[PDB]
């Protein structure tokens, strides 16, 4: 089905046919194959590009964020999580998405929440299972300012209640973008006067995500770390582009430091001698 | 209810699974689909596009256009190797970063032929013949033109047709090779020599640039999904 | 002979006797917005020949040490005849564009340029800790140029060529609609870009749909007494130009 | 039910290889990935020329 | 009447009317900021335009890697007599040169040059009967507005 | 199916047709569209009002109550929960329901019960999983006066037994109202002499809900917090009305404080200048 | 029993899920259905109903009927802007609380046209012509009638027909816009001017009230369910 | 069984999109929400007039 091209058996040649000669100036990539520049044998190639599919390539859960929130109200520790959803803080997944200019797809979101008890001299407890609450707040919705804010009522905002021990919570979401496709790159501004925000943040706005412990309080300080995972499915991509070369500096723009095109070597004719009997 | 028995692997979370799951946004009206130009279906569509290869990747040119320059001069240079490199589409520093190699680094296995297109950028008056050879693994790198000539070679004659393709056939023992090529999955080497020489008229440069392009053929394919070793971080970006 | 070609749009016509075919965007050709893809309910205006014609920008000089140049559209055409007038009076716009880069020398000169059209060519800043200014991204028909070395400007674009000011490899820009101008075979380069964006239409001042970059991979060279002045002129013509949201002209 | 039988990917014992599927949720976004869509058209990027170029012929003439 | 340095907008009235509500009519942009000259170009440099080039605007300068900036690092579009003019002239980006490469005992430099700039290199060669100890070449590195060779030259053992 | 109206292509005009002119005095809302007051292009609108459905709008679990009950019998802490069922103590869900005068629907009730161990110097325990019991008592049924009352026998009253760690208990209920529809507003009294109770509480009576720990006792004091969630389904609504403007004061009536119609601003002609090149 | 494998997301509780569940009251005989007047099927049925808009929302009128009053006077007032505001159905303080905007605040996305109906409440002897203009995002707010007149406008002639509709067409780049509109998803502005003036006979008021109504069209629609930011509490009510 | 196949809501890969459902409980109150009932009739609130009013005509005459 997604099979690869076979190699036709070719023999000697001596004609005005010039498949090897061309002109890249046309912007046309040569469509030559081994059988065109040598004598080849017939080969029934059964190989398949099934795993090169944009679907199989991007459809794999990848971490996009991670924050920690405590249980007790001691010191200036955040007791809840806040996050302006986006996939530009994790270089791995961010680099893949940026292989294309525009994207369209549904998505499977999985959460890996783990807790712990902070070190201490006398910390003997017996706390029941910790239950967490993850609430999604689309742009404009009321934001909670405490682990007891009325906003956690989740009247209409989607929210998940998960208790430790059980399988990591998950749920799918459609294609939210108000545009016909998500934009990984936006060479424009937010204001017509050509100023303000520049790039991604200028238009993308998937809202925010908040988390917290629904448990009232813990005898001794404890903390939990939530890890968000994205897995696009039913994918569509447009306009491919040069992969990221320079390391990512900011998660709001494409700033970078002049990076080398590639690793170095002795000379253009350098090739390590691996045959030494 | 229906008597059920949970099998091992339950409640786990495999990043590469594929199950159904409840939508957090029921009856959401997705934005109408718009037909956008240049849609990609398979990554191989990208690896099949020629991209300039930095053959002259010496420390002094790692950040200049000279990295792509492959000089050729007039005068006797017989026995001199214009350039050479291993055939590691994803490991060789020369290909490692090209569109092709850049994609192979997201996979661990690869197979197929490669198209090395060479373009003469000299003047319209400069002429010459170069010998583009490819030697499969097994023996030492060609030290002389005779040794290189014994392998799969292409004699390129510079003329109106600026470019010339040197298709490196897939001559491997195994069906696939590792992108992280080792000696076992060796691919061989590619050496360029002067078939004749570069003759030029008076009042014309004596040094010319020869660009190199690399791309996959219709018989190419990757196979083992992995993370690319060309990107990382030490903390969440901000 | 496929070497010679002629282009005719509006009251303008371009001639060539040494071209190398014509690249057509991503296989697509400019077309007006269909009813099953439109959003703006108001009836659009289509000046046609009035705006869809060849506009020549300020020429540039190619020197033995030139690192490259770049233009941003449709911004670069804000002051071009009626095409620029519709940009001012309208909120939304949509166009095709036929890029035609000219550059002739002689059988005794040598060099190779890379004419490319990069959609959403978001660029980085010289000082990674600061931001860039529109003034440094695009300045009308005046071209910005790449530098063979790193830049330092406060809100300037990292003009270092090797990274094309995008943090990528220049050798991979071939993945975008492009053509080369190898003086020993060429004389110009034409690229027909179709409207590429994640939206049916968009503002033409706030958004720079695509960036035209002309980066030389083969340094310009020649002998003594050989014309040292080798200019590179860029001509572009909008295609299927549509406009929506008519209102008071925007004060630049 | 609305069962839909498809073909599985070749196994390590080739040369009953089909699976069944039923959607339980009302939203298409809930369905599993489309890992079996094998469409291709490199022409967009490899041959975006206006005039068809025949391999066995000169690019320019 | 337009102030300095502003210019009249032909499409609008520079006049105001006293409405019945004892309020002056809404003012338009009948007088806009005079635009400064195009900053120009800096050979092997860059001009940062953060907020246009009109009166009151500022622009910064920088030099590409391998070049040192000579002059002002910025310029303001101030009002100069009858118009708006850039405060400081365009600076200069002069090539950073490495110190003369080192000569080595019993060896030479192949195709020695006059100057050596960023990324340029020098390849050594030991005389007949001597053996090279170390890398053949070194490279002009240009941190930080001062040029410096990558490392030490090779050595020739007889 | 629930698609939106398309825009017919309109051209110039010059007739006695006056679609723009009307008279609101009739109480009739103008049915004009862009094509009636200007030249428009044909547009195949595929947008859908699928998420504007009263079903999709109200069918989302929203918290309606929350109380805490302890395990040990120390001090004057309640060891069990009591609650006169109603959705007027949580402004979020209450405001939505009040968008309509009458309602009819079945309902999915979910409970999120979480426990904890109160702070202390020496609180080393090893308590087994805590099991809870939620019992619904329709109007008239015997009410328990202790965590060991005979009423907890749940002879005929619906009750749920849940142990921590497992998924939050849930169960559906039909349309209980003795009327043909639930009433969010009752501009009347409970007594014919026009006195006594006024409004909602005058007729609504969904009974009470009690909770407790079935565990005998805990070594050291522990407490649990139960959160009740309502999710109406198979919805029907009648007589829409002006959304709540003034903040909710009491949960028994509609009392309020004179609130502003909306936020203020400089003047009627004030519009922020967002274009400043 | 049947070998089963639990998938991630099991035992969780998503407020927007939709599964079946056992009834706590088996065989309950639901009260007979009664056909009650004015049933609502879709919330859009409400957002399509005209509601008085508080255009004159100045601090001094935030609690009086003057908030809805849009005065117009006799005499020369050329060049004077009667009123103006942004087009933010759910964010603009002017629409923020109308039936329409009040509903949009339960959603994050919106799309469609809006019907701004203006009613002259002066005497039957008062006459006049007003210019109701709408300018799409891109340029500064119309400072003069000429600038406003260049945009989508409606010249309302007061007469027997008290009301006049100014339909604001949906002229956006994207299919949808955020209720929490930012500069990117700007909608434009609406300015009212005097086309001519308000002439009146002797013994008749010189100041008249003009009410404004706002509602959605048949092409309007919301999309992202969210909680409204116009209601909250600090503790359980009692 | 008493399976009933319906149509799913459009996905992010449009322009097998159907799901199956079976009720296991005896009470209709146990069934899932009716998120697919798209009925409309704004007339009740937008045009509750006794005499039909034609848009292109004067409200009063
Ligand atoms: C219920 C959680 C909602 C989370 C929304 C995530 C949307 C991700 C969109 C990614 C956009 C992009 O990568 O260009
Ligand atoms: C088994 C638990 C029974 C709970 C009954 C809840 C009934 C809710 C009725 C809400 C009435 C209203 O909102 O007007």
């Amino acid at each position: 089905i997604a099979r690869v091209a076979d190699t036709v058996a070719s023999g000697p040649s001596n004609s005005t046919s010039i498949p090897a000669l061309t002109a890249v100036e046309t912007g046309h990539t040569s469509q030559v194959e081994p059988s065109d520049t040598m004598q080849t044998r017939h080969v029934k190639n059964y190989h398949s590009r099934s795993e090169s599919t944009v679907e199989n390539f991007l459809s794999r859960s990848a971490c996009v964020y991670i924050e920690e929130y405590y249980t007790k109200d001691q010191d200036n520790v955040n007791r809840y999580m806040s996050w302006t959803i986006n996939a530009r803080r994790m270089v791995q997944l961010r680099r893949k998405f940026e292989l294309f200019t525009y994207m369209r797809f549904d998505m499977e979101i999985t959460f890996v929440i783990t807790s712990r008890q902070l070190p201490g001299t006398s910390i003997a407890q017996d706390m029941p299972p910790l239950t967490h609450q993850i609430m999604y707040i689309p742009p404009g919705g009321p934001v909670p300012n405490s682990v007891t804010d009325f906003a956690w009522q989740t009247s209409t905002n989607p929210s998940i209640f998960w208790t430790e021990g059980n399988a990591p919570p998950r749920m799918s979401i459609p294609f939210i973008s108000i545009g016909n496709a998500y934009s990984n790159f936006y060479d424009g501004w937010s204001h017509f006067s050509q100023n303000g925000v520049y790039g991604y943040n200028a238009l993308n706005n998937m809202g925010k995500l908040y988390a917290r412990h629904v448990n009232k309080d813990t005898p001794y300080q404890m903390s939990s770390t939530i890890r968000v995972y994205f897995k696009p499915k039913h994918i569509r991509v447009w306009v491919p582009r040069p992969p990221r070369l320079s390391p990512y500096i900011k998660s709001s723009n494409v700033n970078f430091n002049p990076t080398n095109l590639t690793d170095e070597r002795s000379s253009i004719t350098y090739v390590p001698d691996t045959i030494r009997p | 209810g229906l008597p059920v028995l949970n099998t091992p692997g339950s409640n786990q979370f495999m990043t590469s699974d594929d199950f159904q799951s409840p939508s957090a946004m029921p009856q959401f009206d997705v934005t109408p689909h718009m037909d956008i130009p240049g849609e990609v279906h398979n990554l191989m569509e990208i690896a099949e596009v020629d991209s300039v290869v930095p053959v002259n990747n010496i420390k002094a040119n790692l950040q200049s256009m000279d990295a792509y320059h492959i000089e050729v001069n007039t005068g006797n240079y017989q026995g001199e190797k214009i350039f050479a490199f291993q055939m590691q589409p994803g490991l060789e520093s020369v290909f490692k970063r090209t569109l092709m190699g850049e994609i192979l680094n997201y996979y661990a296995h690869w197979s197929g032929s490669i198209k090395l297109t060479f373009t003469f950028c000299g003047s319209a008056m400069a002429t010459g013949k170069l010998l583009l050879a490819y030697s499969p693994p097994g023996a030492d790198v060609p030290a002389t033109r005779k040794q290189a000539m014994l392998g799969t070679h292409m004699i390129w004659d510079i003329g109106l047709q600026s470019s010339c393709v040197l298709c490196i056939p897939w001559i491997s023992q195994t069906h696939y090779r590792l992108v992280q090529q080792d000696e076992y999955t060796s691919a061989g080497n590619v050496t360029c020599w002067y078939q004749t020489g570069i003759v030029v008229p008076p009042g014309t440069p004596n040094k010319c640039v020869v660009l190199c392009f690399a791309s996959a053929c219709n018989d190419f394919s990757v196979r083992m999904l992995r993370d690319t070793p060309f990107i990382g971080q030490t903390a969440l970006l901000q | 002979s496929d070497r010679v070609r002629s282009l005719t749009l509006g009251n303008s016509t371009i001639t060539t006797q040494e071209s190398a075919n014509v690249v057509v965007g991503y296989g697509r050709w400019p077309e007006y917005l269909r009813d099953d893809e439109a959003t703006a309910e108001d009836q659009p205006t289509q000046p046609d020949v009035a705006t869809c014609r060849f506009y020549t920008l300020e020429s540039v000089q190619w020197e033995k040490n030139s690192a490259g140049w770049w233009w941003k559209f449709p911004e670069a055409l804000k002051d071009m005849g009626l095409f620029g007038q519709n940009m001012l009076y309208h909120y939304l716009g949509r166009a095709g564009y036929t890029i035609h880069v000219q550059c002739n020398a002689s059988k005794f000169h040598q060099g190779c340029l890379l004419v490319v059209c990069v959609p959403e060519a978001e660029m980085g800043c010289s000082q990674t800790d600061k931001e860039v200014a529109a003034m440094n991204l695009t300045k009308g028909e005046a071209a910005h140029k790449f530098e063979p070395t790193k830049t330092n400007g406060e809100h300037t674009v990292q003009s270092i060529v090797c990274n094309a000011g995008m943090g990528v490899g220049v050798g991979n820009l071939t993945i975008y609609p492009h053509q080369w101008i190898n003086l020993r075979t060429n004389n110009c380069a034409t690229i027909v870009m179709p409207y590429v964006n994640s939206v049916p239409m968009d503002n033409m001042f706030r958004h720079y749909n695509f960036t035209l970059m002309v980066i030389p991979f083969a340094p310009l060279d020649y002998a003594a007494q050989a014309s040292e002045y080798v200019p590179v002129t860029v001509t572009i013509a909008p295609m299927c130009a549509e406009y929506n949201g008519l209102r008071l002209a925007y004060q630049q | 039910m609305g069962a839909q039988v498809s073909t599985q990917k070749t196994g390590a014992h080739e040369t009953i290889i089909h699976y069944t599927n039923i959607n339980y949720y009302k939203d298409a976004a809930s369905n599993s990935a489309n890992r079996q869509d094998f469409t291709q058209d490199p022409g967009k990027f490899t041959e975006p020329v206006k005039d068809i170029m025949i391999k066995t012929m000169p690019a320019l003439n | 009447e337009c102030r300095p340095g502003y210019r009249r907008e032909p499409s609008l009235s520079p006049k105001l009317t006293c409405l019945q509500n004892l309020k002056w009519s809404t003012a338009v942009e009948f007088c806009k900021k005079k635009s400064c000259p195009n900053p120009g170009e800096i050979r092997n440099g860059q001009i940062d335009v953060p907020g246009g080039i009109l009166f009151g605007a500022t622009i910064s300068f920088s030099c590409n890697t391998g070049y040192k900036l000579f002059g002002s690092t910025s310029s303001f579009c101030l009002i100069s007599g009858s118009s708006v003019q850039w405060s400081d002239p365009l600076p200069e980006c002069r090539e950073i040169y490495c110190p003369a490469p080192p000569q080595i005992d019993n060896g030479i430099i192949q195709g020695e040059r006059d100057h050596y700039g960023y990324r340029q290199s020098v390849t050594y060669a030991c005389n007949k009967g001597f053996t090279m100890i170390g890398e053949h070449s070194i490279y002009c590195t240009v941190n930080n507005d001062e040029g410096e060779w990558s490392g030490p030259p090779p050595e020739c053992r007889g």
